[PDB]
């Protein structure tokens, strides 16, 4: 046979190639060496991302490599478009598309930097992906909550509260309006509040508040832990307790214990909240990493039935084009491609249920317009600053933030731009709510840049 | 019904309420207000009267907005707390009023 | 209480602070958004790592916040060292460790860019986690190896072949003088290779190349896939057909079905080789990201017997100061800090066991100077193409990368210069070795680029 | 190598040696047999409580003693100080603790009496315990009591009562004002009293008298067992039943079932007082044996709710001094030494829960102000006799108590000095209180001797 | 009733009380508070040890206090003879037993010393345990192994060695001529040394040594850990590996993890070493603890199937007389009384398995005919230090000890004198083994004072 190193591109370059519905397709944004053609940049990603490697090897007579080598079918600037065989994943396993897609063709001298900017799932890859535990539907039934966004909120400080301190302000928040709360992501057990304490304390308050307003509550407990039997065994307890619902970090604790979680939430009834902790370590550079899109993709496919996707107008960054793809991309059932959007690719749903887009991250009653119009009311947004910051505490806060929402509502519902008159139905709705005129004073001036 | 401490003794006067919370005050811990109309051992989150006073300077201002409290909930036990954040746990609770 | 918005630094900036020995130090390098000066940038990273949010909340009262509060104490060029009080962290876990110090910190619009450079693990925390399940020391006492650089490759192509096609490569590769082969990372199970037959045929291989040569081998099972239970699976198939070994995609799989498999591995008596897989999403730009000696720390907590760290001669980027310190931090009792490899704090590691380096990829016969005069002999140096790209194929690709190995060794025991005298080592040897010739005809003009 | 036998002193005493930080430490009182020097009877401890025997061996060559040896550091009166390096101690391990420090070193015919007074405890081993399954703090706001000390009492006679007759005694002892109530630590399931029946109908108790009086119950169920499985039973049991409480007597259980135990009372949401029962056969005698205070050290490591500290009014010995010492070293989060109290060593503990003090054994209400000023609210005060014995019997009992305690902590909040009217804060209680008058009219005689 | 405190003389002292064979008896050697008489003092401890309490109670009333108290019915001296109804106690439970009879009466301020000499078990009590899972007779079958002592050691330095380095000292002594190695009770899973790993490199020196030599072999594998859990999953690894042996401290590790072990000893067929270690903190002294004769009477009726007893001439304390009384308690179906041997009661055995006695401690060549002399052919003889501190090494020193027991055994019953014409023998067999002459040599001056 013919040994010794040839270029990527003879084999793993193929412009002539048309995509197969079947066939997993890639957008990558690629940084090449000073000298290295975007053409063989590509190949050498499709190569070692796929079969090849770095010198000619015997045993690559033993298969067909046309059957299985990934292929860049076209380049347009500085992004390349690469499709893979349907025969080279396992069903099932986000674990091994990110083996693959992502696993070594980012760390190449050849590349220099590198960005997934979105992939086509195939119908047919997507099938053996069982998709959300519970989906927006089943779980706007399970909460008989219909025609609004639904209301969250971050328990802080983040750290340093006692297990009956967290219950209390767990309590004031939910009896205040609030349908649910949440576990900080980096709340797991600790010296300060151990899980155990945390989810029994939390879960009296749920139950008095629930009680205490007729409407059905929930706290998200963070079962993330240090291994998958720990991360099981604390979803076990919230049920045993009957919260509606657990939450998991799924890039910190990893996809394939996340899978392990999703699936014992579907046995035992419970609903997963997803927090993205660690996603902006690797989504936020335009020249490098995997863009938010892809992440949320697959979140949607393993099941998560609520993911965070940002605010747009909060503190952590957002854009509000992007935002709008991202959302289509967890809610629907067929998202077209969208060059506005960021969106590359058709991608059908092939049936999979939707996830609740989640907004969190520094806003506050103001914001409340902005939000309603970017995300309509399939969604939850989150308050913990904005609402135990508020100047009576919690209760008041959560108040104001359950009426701001509410007003915009009716106000869209009644044919009123909500953007153009954002202040004025705040105005409107507070002069029937001290708790909301409140909130409007104290944080006018409180902006961050879009 | 009992009320955990100091329910063993008589119903305290104004004077020793003060001198609890006095007490309290001292000790550089946060005084409090709760009520409920619903006591028992069921109920382990009694309603706040506004938040705990971390601003508190003395004990005349506690005892007014125990006044305060009362007159708006005559129908509830209304209990004193003090907290300590060092530890992290109420270091006294006792009911003041009784409907 | 004083409700409102105030700056981070008023309650997170604190360059008074004296960091314990027990607390978790991090040096991060901020880019502050145009506007934001440092200071508040740093203390924006430090409140929401640890304790804070925008805005001030009545429930702070409640608790010590001069307890918990992580405090930015020193700011150097772009460089915020911050503190972290013990009591923040979960014993055992990497996962609360990540949540916290990388969890949301990296996408605020007030910092720009971030990336974590380094990570003082405290003795106190550190004793928290188990380690590697076998380590250096007792790795070797189990392959009865001693005196050199082991060696290793992974099967070629990296999918697409059958099962039995696979253990024949396999056999080959070890009855030549390999000591061991590999999986590759994306191999795990699929329509044309699934792992029961795979695991199956190449333990075969394994058995017969280890009865034919007389040399313990072992082949690096990969058992990632897409729970932790199916892991787990294989792993328990693997120990059932008697592997020294399986392996683990520690990033792909994630850290918490990685402590999972390192538990389990203990528990029958496998050795962990993990592939660092997805890392250089994380860690490839020098302005954001997170640097992988910081990873490698994570690895050796949590147990791995084995872990990737570059070559820096070969087809991946790895630069030679930054590759000898994550050695140092995988190998070594204790690494004094050296900001020029990136190491800016020291490391004790309170008595865990060292973790096998890993060179891979792009590499051939003549890199094994460079490479033993890097690594020394507690290393693997996997060839995959380097020993299947052999003009004679994998048994003789295998045989030239072992004898050259072996040959630098003994010239370098010998008091030779293998730097300046590595090609007419390696010359010397191909007088008696007629497959290292060939090897070292072939790739004679493979070059790639070096950094220092 | 040089075989033979040589004294310890030449390896194991080194008066030059520096403790670490991560070492841990011993304070042995040492009784020489006559004509062996403190030198060589205190290196015969270190050595043989860590890595030495009677004579040389080739093997230590094998090994690095240098790092692993433990060493006599330092010899002051009839107390030798002794530092044993960190990586000798298997983590999270009590069991372990004892089997080096305490295992074979108290009788050498070459050490007449041996006494282990203190040992430091390192921060870094502390974090691979979990300490108190609950903990004081958690613990008061499961039970929603808070501002007083909190009142329990065995029941009695020890043994021969029925289990219905048993429960009948604790309802009236809850209904009257006890907190709690608690099985005698001889009592576990024997033919007069099985622990299913005990349980069921003890828990029947607890619900009424907990219904009737508004305030939260438990009865400290002993789980205390032939077997660790036969004990995880009865703690499933009591889970099931509802009980806040188990109770296991952990030093004749022995520490690896106490492990096991607690481990299962933090699973099933249980919290665990712990008896001292048989520790007077260690700690009695000031020359040979080991102090409490080491006892209690163990204690909080493997994760005790509360240990009984001793009362030192009462019937069992404790003196004053010691007991102070022990009780800073259940409930602070730093202890500095004292030797005055027996304290030889600073203790950090780490951020670990505290551990109520428990005062039990023949008390009674004219006690209560010097156990007020012992030790402050965060304490339980347990009337047995004191509480059964009353005229009208245990309901009556139990007020007088809760009112006695009551009583004295809202005197001592005013600002009285409760030592110095002690008497008079309890004669005015006893105005409104006829129970609390007939105990003290029928105790007032009752007087145990003091020690500071 | 007639409340206030009583004497415990008055109902706990009852000197015309004569013993069942069911009762329990303790004999109590008791040092007074100045000023208490022996009676009150001895009432005291009965009290406290079974039904009693400082003052009276009314519930004393609804039951019948003679059927369940237990009584003091002779003093002589500073000793006090107490009777414990049978049904006081757990059936089959150590626990029960240390609980009411050690439980508190050593801490009272009446009473300032306290030492437990001896105990009564009576067979109906006996009856509720199984003794030792293996006993030395099956012990013996197991081995194949008749007419001599066994031989031992524990592996050195206790800790610091690795895991192949230990089983290399193993392997040297087993093909030397040992029986039997052994981990030290301090040696568990460490940094240094982890379990698994031992245990796996021993077994294979273990069967290496056993093939060598044609002898069955033995490691004694320290199951010894912080919870009964993990000593039960290294137990299950030793049988798995095929050992014959696990070992035990089971005073450190305490009696109900010690039962939960023997226990699943014996259904996984393996043996039980128990190591004494903790037992000096309070059986050493004469005026308070323990005596190690209970502690022997306990660890047989759980089930050991040996314990260490000591040597009387090594470096460990340890008096002859009570040694051969100690001896006959673990191996003998009925013991008598003798004062001469501090037996203070005749003991019926009830059919329980006997237990080897093992002899460690500081021995060497020298101590052999004493050695045979005190415990006869039916006990462990343990060389540590005696086995590696050979000139040459562990192998070498193996042989000696194995070649003097033997000379000694054959000596004696060729009807020598074995303490007369002790060192005669020992000459006479290093004759033809030159590694008896080198350890003879090296430890001659080496004795400890009896
Ligand atoms: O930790 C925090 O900052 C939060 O609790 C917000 O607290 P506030 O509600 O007090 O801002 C959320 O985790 C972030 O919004 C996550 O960011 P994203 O939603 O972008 O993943
Ligand atoms: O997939 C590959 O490319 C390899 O199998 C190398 O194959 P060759 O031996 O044929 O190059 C290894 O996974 C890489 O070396 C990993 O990169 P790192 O070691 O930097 O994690
Ligand atoms: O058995 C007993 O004597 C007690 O029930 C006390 O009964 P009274 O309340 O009737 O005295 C307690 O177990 C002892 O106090 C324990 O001693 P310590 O607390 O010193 O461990
Ligand atoms: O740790 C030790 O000292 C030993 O290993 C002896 O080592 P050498 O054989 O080197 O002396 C044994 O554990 C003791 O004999 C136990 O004492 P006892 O048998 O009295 O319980
Ligand atoms: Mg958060
Ligand atoms: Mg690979
Ligand atoms: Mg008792
Ligand atoms: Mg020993």
């Amino acid at each position: 046979y013919e040994a010794g190193v040839r270029p990527y591109r003879e084999t793993y370059y193929d412009p002539d190639y048309e995509p197969k519905d079947t066939d997993l397709l890639c957008a990558f944004r690629i940084t090449p060496k000073p000298g290295v053609p975007m053409e063989e940049a590509a190949a050498a990603v499709a190569a070692e991302s796929s079969t090849g490697t770095w010198t000619e090897v015997w045993s690559n007579l033993l298969t067909d490599l046309e059957r299985y080598k990934a292929r860049c079918y076209r380049i347009e600037g500085d992004v390349a478009y690469i499709a893979y065989p349907l025969d080279l994943f396992e069903e099932g396993s986000i674990v091994n598309i990110m083996s693959s897609i992502v696993g070594n063709v980012f760390g190449f001298k050849a590349v220099q930097a590198l960005r997934l900017e979105d992939m086509r799932i195939p119908v047919a890859y997507l099938k053996t992906f069982p998709g959300p535990p519970t989906g927006i539907q089943v779980e706007r039934d399970r909460l008989n909550k219909y025609g609004r966004p639904l209301l969250g909120g971050t328990i802080k400080p983040k750290l340093g509260l006692s297990a009956k301190n967290y219950a209390r302000v767990v309590y004031e928040c939910l009896r205040g309006g609030l349908d649910t709360t949440k576990d900080d992501e980096n709340l797991n057990s600790q010296p300060f509040n151990r899980w155990r304490d945390r989810f029994l304390y939390v879960m009296e308050a749920v139950r008095k508040a629930e009680a205490e307003t007729g409407e059905r509550k929930g706290h998200w407990l963070n079962v993330t832990a240090g291994s998958t039997e720990e991360m099981l065994k604390r979803a076990e307890f919230a049920a045993e307790l009957g919260s509606r619902y657990i939450m998991v970090d799924f890039l910190t604790a990893g996809f394939a214990a996340f899978a392990s979680v999703r699936r014992r939430a579907e046995e035992l009834g419970l609903m997963l909240h997803c927090h993205r902790a660690m996603h902006a370590v690797f989504d936020r550079q335009p020249n490098h990493g995997i863009h938010f899109r892809v992440l949320a993709k697959w979140l949607r496919m393993v099941g998560g039935d609520h993911v965070h996707t940002g605010t747009v107008v909060g503190k952590l960054e957002g854009d509000r084009a992007e935002t709008l793809g991202i959302a289509d991309l967890l809610r629907e059932d067929y998202v077209p491609a969208d060059p506005g959007r960021g969106l590359f690719f058709d991608q059908d749903w092939a049936g999979l249920k939707p996830v609740f887009p989640v907004a969190s991250g520094g806003i506050h009653v103001w914001h409340v317009p902005d939000l309603v119009s970017i995300f309509g009311d399939d969604a939850f947004f989150l308050f913990g600053g904005g609402t135990h910051g508020h100047p009576r505490g919690s209760r008041a806060g959560a108040t104001a933030n359950r009426v701001a929402v509410e007003a915009v509502v009716q106000a869209r519902n009644e044919g009123r731009d909500i953007l153009a008159e954002g202040r004025e139905i705040l105005e409107e709705a507070a002069r029937s709510c001290p708790e909301l005129r409140e909130a409007m004073e104290l944080w006018g001036d409180v902006k961050f840049e879009v | 019904m009992h009320t955990e401490t100091f329910s063993y003794l008589p119903p305290l006067t104004d004077e020793e309420i003060k001198k609890q919370v006095e007490y309290i005050l001292k000790n550089g811990w946060i005084p409090g207000i709760e009520y409920t109309d619903e006591p028992g051992p069921h109920n382990s989150y009694w309603s706040f009267w506004k938040l705990p006073f971390f601003n508190a300077e003395t004990a005349e201002e506690v005892m007014e907005e125990l006044e305060a409290c009362r007159e708006a909930n005559p129908d509830c036990y209304i209990k004193i707390t003090g907290y300590d954040n060092i530890r992290q746990g109420q270091v006294l609770s006792f009911v003041a009023y009784r409907p």
